Formats: C-alpha cells, structure tokens, sequence
C-alpha cells in the first residue's frame, strides 16, 4: 500500500484557483468563439456542402 | 468529371461483393459457448469438433458457428452486450459438484444471465455434465446432497419422469432435484419469449451435435409461430 | 338513404387502404419481405373501392347506366381484375407463412427480395389476363335474347355470360386459391399444436385457443364473404330461372366489403400500431 | 497504513475551500440560445449488423465505422458513397480510429489485439499483442506511436515499428472504457468501471489527478475545446463536468424523465452544446453554460452507441445498432 500512499500525496500538493475563475475563462472562452460554429448559427444554404 | 465516374465503378464493384457476403450472413447461425471452471467444456467441444475461439460444424447441410471467450475471465461481465444476436447459449454445468458450493454458484450465474437486459429474447441450451461422477457419489457415499442442499429433503420424485433402464431410484431423484433447482429460475420470469432446455451428458456421449441441432430448430419455430400470433 | 351507407362503404374501404400504404412507405422498419404481399392486397382493394364501386352505386341508384358501351366493358373489366387480383394474394401470404414455420433453417434462401417482386408480377399478369383478354374480346358474350338485347342498347349495362367462362373464371378466382389456403393453415396448426406439447410436457408442472382464434377469424371472413357469391354465380348459369338478379347483385355487394376488413386482420401487428400511432395521431 | 483516510480528508477539505460559487450563479445573465432544430441530410447503408463506432477524418470529408459484421467500410460524406471495404479476421470490433496524416486505420474487439491497416500502399501492415483483456478504446498519437485503452484496466502507449509496449499506465480497479486526449496531445483522460477519471501524463507516464463524481460505469469521455475541462457520461443518466485547474466538477446535466443509459459524448466547435446518445433510441442536445437541453435528434430504431462532430464543425454523425448512420445539421 505504500505505492497507493505516494500516489495520494502526490495529487494532494497542486495549486489550486478558485471556480470563479475558472468559470469566467470558460465564459470568456465561449463567447469569443461564438461567431465561428455553424452548428450554433445556422449559416446560408450555398456555404453548406450538405445541400 | 472523371473522379465520380470512378467513385461509382467502385461503389458498384462494393455494392455487389456485399451481396454476395449478405446471403452466407444469413445462412449461418451463431452459438455462444459459456460455462463455469471445471465443467467440462473442453471435452464437450473436443467430442463435437470429432482471447476467443471458434468452431465450424455443419449438420444435415446447416451452417453453425460457435464461439467460447476464455480472454476475458473476470465477475464483472461487460462484453455480453455484444452477444444479444446469437441464436442460443450453452451453458455447461458440473452436475457432480454440489460438494466441492460450485453448484450454488452456477445457479448464481444462471439467474444472472438469465435475467440481463439485452438477453431478453435469448434461449438456452443447459447440458448437465458429470452424469457418472454424480451417479458414483449418490450411490454408497459418504457425503449426502442433504447437507449442502437442505431443500431435498422435502421433495417427491415426479410422476412424469422417465428413468433410464437400470438406474437406481435414488439417482433419478438426485438428478431431477438438480434439473428443476434450474428448470424453477427458468420458470419464473420467461414471459414466453424464450426457454430453457435442459440435457444429461457424460463422457461417452455422440448425440450432442444432433441435440444442438434440435434445440435450434425448436427455437426458430417457436419464435416464427409467436410472431404470427400462433403460440 | 341507402346513399349514406355507400358513401360509408366507400371511405371505409378507401381510408384504411391509404394509411396502410403511407405507414409501409414512410417507415423503413415495416420494409419487409412479408410486407411487400400487403402492399399489392392494399393496392388492390384501393383501386377497387375507388374504381368500382363508386360507379356500380350509381348505376344501383340511377337505374339507368348513362355512360356508353366501351365505359361498361371497361368497368366489367376492372371489376374482375381487381376481385380476382386481391384473392391470390392472400393465397401467396399463405404459403409464405407455410413455407415460415414448417420449413426454418431455409426460408431465408428459399424468398427474396427479387423472387417477390417476380411472384407479385406473375401474380398480377395472371389476373389481368383473365379479366381484360376475354372482356374486350366478345368471348364471353351470351346467346339469348335479352343479352343481345341489352348488348345492343347504350343504357343498360348488365352481367350476361355463357357457362364455359362463368366456370372458368370462378375456378381460377376462387375454388383453387381455397383448397391451398385450407392445407396450409391445417398443417401450421398442426405445428403449432405439437410445439405446445412440447412446452406442456417439458415445463407443465410449474406452470391451444390462440391458434384456434387467430386462424379461425382469418378463414372465416374470407369464406364468409366470397362463398355464397361464387356458389350462385355457377347455379345460375347451370339453369335458368333460379337465381333472382337482385340476389345475385346483394351477394357480389357482400363479397366487395371484404376489403374492408383486410387492415383490421393482417396489420394488427405492434408494430404497425406504432407505425399508426406515429403519424395521423 | 489507515493514513489514507486522512489524506482523502485533507484533499475533499482543500477542494472544499476554493468553491467560492457555482458555475450557474456565475452564468445566470447570458440569454439561451433557445430551441436548436437539425434535420437529416445524408444516409448511409451497407452494414449488415450493428455499428459499435466511427471516427471523423481530419478533412472533414470521409469517416470510418465498424460493424459486428466484421468490416470496415470508409465513406464520402458528400457523395453518399463507399470508397473501401475491409474484412476483418475476427468478426466481435468494439472501436476503430483514423490516422490524422489519413494514411492508415486501426481496429480493436474481443480479441486481445488491435490491427492497423495501409489505405495508401489496403493490407494489414502491423499488429499489437500483449494485452489480457479486450480493447475497449484507440487513439492515434501519431504516425508512428498509438495509445489504447484495454479491458484488463490498463492503458499502454505503443510503438509501431517494434511493436512493443512504450509506457504502461495503471490506477484504475476496473474496465477502462473511453480516453480522449488534448489538442496539443500533451495529456490524455480516461473513464474507468469504477466510476472515476484519471488525468495521465504521456511523456511520464504517471497519473496527475482523479475525479470521483459519478456513482456507476463511465462509458464516455470527452475533452472541451478550451483543453482545461472534460465532460463524461454515465448508466446513471447524467452528465458531468469537470475542470483540470480547479480540481473538482462545475455542473451536472440531467433531467427527471429521463432513466437510460448514456452511450456518446461529445462537444462542438465553440462548446456551447453538449451532445449526448442514448439509449432512448434517440440523442439530446444540451446548453454547457446552463443545464438546459435545446433539441432533439431523433430518427434511429435502436440504441445510438457512436457520435463524433467534424473539424470544422459543420455536421454532426450519429451511428445505431439499426445499422445506419445519419447526418445532421
Ligand atoms: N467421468 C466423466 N469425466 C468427465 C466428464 N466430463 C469431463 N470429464 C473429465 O473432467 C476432466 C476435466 O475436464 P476438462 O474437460 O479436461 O476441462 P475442465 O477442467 O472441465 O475445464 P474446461 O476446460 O473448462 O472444461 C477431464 O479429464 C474429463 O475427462 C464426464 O461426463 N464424465
Ligand atoms: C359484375 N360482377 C362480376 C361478375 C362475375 C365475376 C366477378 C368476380 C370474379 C369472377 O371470376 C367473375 O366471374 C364479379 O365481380
């Protein structure tokens, strides 16, 4: 058990940040790539190659 | 313009080597081989053939093709998912080893399988193996299914049985406890989709391939005759 | 009057006709083997209840066929085809389901998609043969006085033929297509009560009116429908003055109901109930 | 050596400490993106019995899949039609991959082997032995070097040109499932049978960080665009988010009519909308950011075990044990 002990104190000593931030770059990360997924905005008929 | 042309020649080409393949997918039936340690397994696919295996044998110009998984061994069983097609599973159980408890945790296995979710509309074929290693024990033996399997001593022989010629009273109550303590998880929860079909194997025995055969017959028709809302 | 029932009688056959071939057309989990036989019985029925009878309730109402001569035989025609058409397809559904239950580990080789579709056009070219080849010609024409009679008139358009063809036509139509469908069904019951046997005697202990059921509604509304009709239709011509016209039209009128009842007995299946309940729900 | 405890405390305590507030209370102001609606634009047949999986190539145009069949068979999406068919030795495949050069293609099933093919030479050019279990999983790390994924709960980093195993990663307690790796192919996650993700290291070969959300098997993973977050889904009919910085889940999608199991999970270009298959015979579309499903796709006759969006994000394939694949957009 002595593997399963340095495996715990390895993944014990991270640094951390805070989910607010976490959450505001996930935000910020999706609404700048929003413009450029067809998907979420439907895109003119003579751009799609399945019509 | 060129490239389409060549696109369908070879669509063309793939199109007709898949019709071919299409009609022996359909003419073969598939068979799943299952069963716990020490059953006896490898001499029953020894007899017949007289991480994965396969067998070819065709009977009467019928094409059956039969798998065992020894790969992967574990409690947790994952992969049967991918086994909700086949056209029936054998089971194989030691009839001899209630002592040594295995045959609780054959049971165990059986009502398990029997009651998974994408094995529904599967039927099983059940071969109790060992019938002369069980026929030696129940005959002056020191150990009695009394013990192990407290439930035999309430139980009466039924009146439809059919006893080999020779054999004792007493071995013909022993094996007819073992099949019904299956033939009762089969029982509970079918709903008329699929069966059970229990068997007497041993060593010395060449009527196997041809039970196999039908069994899978039986199977087909039953199911052709539900579906027409005929059974 | 009797314009409402006719008009029922119309949509009836007519409705249920038209959503059966839609649901078949729409989903491609009904696209089957057995399912393409079905497919030519709906057609049938469909252009007979809207060809057919249509035109032979007025005719009844009227009391006076007010369309020429040609649009008679083209209608007597129809008429035959379409009756003839829609029988030896229940005949081929028989003997798929033969060929299903008594014969398993070779039905798959045994129908395909291309023997189907060569079956059904067999079919068909043997039903329009017997309908259109003797009708357009004069060959079935009658003798006596009222026939010509009423042939050489343009206001009456009345069924008169001779015996060679009202026995040929009835035996093509009706009495071989019962003999088949009466050994099949025997056999698939007579399977079907050696499997539950079987299941009594394997498993009986700790636990046949379905088959008797199913099969008894399937030849009963098909015998009790085209039975009467095509018994009259030979007693008529074999002597005279027996057979009132009023009867003979009230049993051919009880024989065209009959395509009525086809998708209530052959699309009862879940699946088809799904089908149903998918689209029109 | 009952320390262990103490340090699960101290570990559930540190991560405890940082959730300052909800991913939803940070995300309450956007508007929705409301009802998204696709229709089927292409479908493909030729496979005999169910599809297990497909994999996206990188132009955007052609797509592999697998069948219980035995046979891979590499599609035109915009012609609709068939540009190779391959048999296979064993007929039980449970995944496929596709090279991003688009030179080669890998399969795995029941037997305890994974087979690369030569599209440009189509003949077996290499084949890796040396797990005990089936394979459940495989990724093309490159050209020369392939990770999988196997159901003996091991994962292996392989080398083609010899043919032996490179690195070996062990920690999960049961059948290893699915794995994704990062856009710039640095890290790689995973979902195991005992209901938990672990973040390896491909170069060192040792496991970063684990996650423990879920209750039953993890049969998805996916990876977020971002490349700091992972979604997985699960028998118990919800989906996860984690997050690799912060260390612990942000939000949980499900809904209370909804019992099945899920099977696929993927993201899009942006990752706004999660997409999640089924076993309702159908698949469902989420809102990242708010927990809100936005449609529906729905068309397969039976359970949808395969899901992949192109590069490019202009359509969506979905494949179903019906033995069809759909497009959508
Ligand atoms: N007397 C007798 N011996 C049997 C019978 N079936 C199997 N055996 C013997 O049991 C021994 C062990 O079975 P094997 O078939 O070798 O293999 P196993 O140990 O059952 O495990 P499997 O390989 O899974 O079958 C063999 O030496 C067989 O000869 C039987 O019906 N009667
Ligand atoms: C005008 N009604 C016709 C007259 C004779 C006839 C019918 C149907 C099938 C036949 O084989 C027939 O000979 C009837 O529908």
């Amino acid at each position: 058990a002595r593997k399963l002990v340095e495996q715990l104190k390895m993944e014990a000593n991270i640094d951390r940040i805070k989910v607010s931030k976490a959450a505001a770059d996930l935000m910020a990360y999706c609404e700048a790539h929003a413009k450029e997924d067809p998907l979420l905005t439907p895109v003119p008929a003579s751009e799609n190659p399945f019509r | 313009r060129n490239e389409e042309k060549a696109q369908r020649e070879a669509n063309k080409k793939i199109e007709k080597q898949l019709q071919k393949d299409k009609q022996v997918y359909r003419a073969t039936h598939r068979l799943l081989l299952l069963g716990a340690g020490e059953s006896g397994k490898s001499t029953i696919v020894k007899q017949m053939r007289i991480g994965i295996f396969e067998t070819k044998f065709q009977v009467d110009k019928v094409n059956f093709h039969m798998f065992d998984v020894g790969g992967q061994r574990d409690e947790r069983r994952k992969w049967i998912q991918c086994f909700n097609d086949v056209t029936a599973i054998i089971f194989v159980v030691a009839s001899s080893s209630y002592n040594m408890n295995r045959l609780q945790e054959a049971l165990n296995l059986f009502k398990s399988i029997w009651n998974n979710r994408w094995l529904r509309t599967i039927s099983v074929i059940l071969f109790l193996n060992k019938q002369d290693l069980l026929a030696e024990k129940v005959l002056a033996g020191k150990s009695k299914i009394e013990d192990y399997f407290p439930e035999f001593a309430r139980y009466t022989t039924p009146e439809d049985a059919t006893p080999e010629p020779g054999e004792d009273p007493r071995v013909t109550r022993a094996k007819y406890f073992i099949r019904d303590e299956f033939l009762r998880i089969s029982t509970a929860s079918g709903d008329g989709r699929h069966y059970c079909y229990p068997h007497f194997t041993c060593a010395v025995d060449t009527e196997n391939i041809r039970r196999v055969f039908n069994d899978c017959r039986d199977i087909i028709q039953r199911m052709h005759l539900r579906q027409y809302e005929l059974l | 009057g009797m314009g409402i029932v006719m008009s029922l009688i119309v949509l009836a056959i007519v409705f249920g006709n038209v959503l059966v071939i839609t649901a078949i057309a729409k989903f491609e989990r009904l696209q089957t083997v057995t399912n393409y036989f079905i497919t030519s019985l709906a057609c049938a029925d469909l252009v007979m209840g809207l060809a057919v009878v249509p035109f032979g309730a007025a005719h009844i109402l009227t009391k006076t066929w007010t369309f020429g001569n040609f649009w008679c035989e083209f209608w007597t025609s129809i008429d035959v085809l379409c009756v003839t058409a829609s029988i030896e397809t229940l005949c081929v559904i028989a003997v798929d389901r033969y060929f299903a239950i008594t014969s398993p580990f070779k039905y798959q080789s045994l129908l395909t998609k291309n023997k189907a579709r060569v079956i059904i056009l067999m079919v068909w070219i043997v039903s329009g043969l017997t309908s259109f080849l003797p009708i357009q010609m004069h060959w079935y024409r009658a003798t006596h006085q009222e026939a010509i009679n009423c042939y050489a008139e343009e206001t009456c358009c009345d069924f008169f033929t001779n015996q060679a063809y009202a026995i040929a036509s009835s035996i093509v139509s009706f009495y071989v297509p019962l003999v088949i469908m009466v050994f099949v069904y025997s056999r698939v019951f007579q399977e079907a009560k050696r499997q539950l046997q079987k299941i009594d005697k394997s498993e009986g202990r700790f636990h046949e009116h379905k088959a008797l059921k199913t099969l008894g509604i399937i030849m009963g509304t098909f015998t009790l429908c085209w039975l009467p009709f095509f018994i009259v239709n030979i007693v008529h011509v074999i002597q005279d003055n027996l057979i009132r016209k009023e009867v003979y039209i009230l049993l051919n009128w009880i024989g065209y109901v009959n395509s009525g009842f086809n998708p209530l007995i052959y699309c009862r299946s879940p699946d088809f109930r799904i089908a149903f309940q998918e689209l029109l729900c | 050596r009952q320390e262990a405890e103490q340090l699960k405390n101290q570990i559930r305590d540190a991560r405890k400490a940082c959730a300052d507030a909800t991913l939803s209370q940070i995300t309450n102001n956007i508007d929705p993106v409301g009802r998204i609606q696709m229709r089927t634009r292409r479908t493909l047949r030729g496979h005999l019995a169910k599809i297990y999986a497909m994999h996206w190539g990188t132009d955007s145009r052609l797509l592999v899949s697998a069948s219980q069949d035995g046979k891979l068979i590499i599609w035109d999406s915009y012609t609709t039609n068939k540009v190779h068919a391959i048999p296979l030795r064993s007929s039980w495949v449970m995944t496929c991959a596709y090279a991003p050069s688009g030179n080669y293609v890998a399969c795995g099933g029941l037997d305890n082997i994974c087979s690369i093919y030569n599209l440009k030479t189509v003949r077996v050019s290499r084949e890796l032995a040396g797990h005990t279990g089936y394979l459940s999983c495989c990724r093309f790390l490159d050209d020369n070097q392939i990770v999988t994924s196997s159901g003996d709960t091991t994962c292996a980093l392989w080398d083609i040109e010899t043919g032996q195993q490179t690195t070996t990663f062990t920690g999960h307690t049961g059948d290893v499932m699915s794995l994704s790796l990062a856009p710039d192919t640095r890290l790689f996650v995973s979902g195991a049978c005992d209901a938990s993700a672990k973040l390896w290291d491909v170069r060192e070969g040792m496991c970063r960080q684990t996650f423990t959300g879920h209750e039953s098997d993890i049969n998805a993973i996916c990876f977020f665009p971002n490349g700091n977050a992972f979604a997985t889904g699960s028998d118990d009919a919800t989906c996860r988010l984690f997050d690799l910085r912060a260390d612990q889940e942000l939000m949980t999608y499900s809904h209370d009519n909804i019992i099945c199991g899920i099977t696929s999970v993927s993201f899009s270009k942006s990752g706004r909308l999660l997409l999640a298959g089924y076993d309702d015979f159908n698949c469902n579309v989420w809102d990242a950011l708010k927990a809100d499903r936005a449609g529906v796709l729905a068309g397969h006759d039976n359970r949808v075990s395969c899901l992949g969006v192109t590069d490019d994000g202009m359509a969506v394939a979905t494949g179903s044990w019906d033995s069809f694949l759909k497009i959508w957009n």
